[PDB]
């Protein structure tokens, strides 16, 4: 919030880590969604 | 945290959420200005101990 | 890795008011070979040398027009089956308000 708490390094690694996960994670969902659409495109032009 | 405390009383921390970049941040999120000060009072302690 | 491909741009030595069928063949062969390509959002976008000044004009490939390019293979100027309904305009214009940059090969030139 407004005053700054101290972070340890392996908390701050251990978080970083996470939003990482979090990252791919999301990248990997969009490219499910991408295929979904490619297929959708696929087959209402087939 | 005393010395986060500490630091939040200079003037350094007043541009450290202005001008980020001059100091190597890369962001004026609480979560980046509490990331680099732990880095640098933690580097500080680490070379005086 | 950013940004999203929306197609390619190329130019004319002169104007045709319809899109060639080379060009809607390469659109077709290039999206079926990369899956990358959407085929709502690519577009093919042509630059045609009027006299002392360019047109540009975009166009959509259609579902019908991916499918006709990618089972095509003639690569004449009036192959079989190439119809207005392979292809539609989008909407295109040009804008002062930000700045775009290239890039090109490492190892050597492009040309």
């Amino acid at each position: 919030e407004a005053k700054p708490k101290f972070l340890s390094k392996a908390e701050r690694e251990a978080e970083a880590l996470k939003r990482r996960q979090q990252e791919v994670e999301e990248r990997q969902r969009m490219l499910e969604e991408e295929r979904k659409k490619r297929k959708q495109f696929q087959d209402l032009g087939r | 945290q005393d010395a986060v405390d500490y630091l939040t009383w200079t003037f350094l921390y007043r541009r450290m959420t202005q001008n980020p970049n001059y100091y190597n941040l890369q962001g004026i999120s609480h979560r980046h200005l509490s990331d680099h000060l732990s880095e640098l009072v933690e580097q500080t302690l680490s070379d005086l101990e | 890795k950013e940004m999203e491909p929306l197609g390619w741009i190329h130019t004319q030595p002169n104007e045709s008011p319809q899109l060639s069928p080379q060009d809607v063949t390469t659109h077709a062969k290039i999206m079926a070979d990369n899956p990358s390509w959407d085929g709502e959002k690519t577009i093919i976008i042509t630059c045609s040398f009027t006299p002392g000044s360019c047109t540009l004009t975009a166009y959509k490939l259609t579902p019908s027009g991916y499918e006709w390019g990618r089972q095509n293979t003639d690569k004449g100027n009036n192959p079989k089956g190439y119809l207005p309904s392979h292809y539609e305009r989008v909407q295109m214009l040009l804008s002062d308000r930000f700045l775009g940059f290239f890039m090109v090969p490492a190892q050597s030139s492009w040309n």
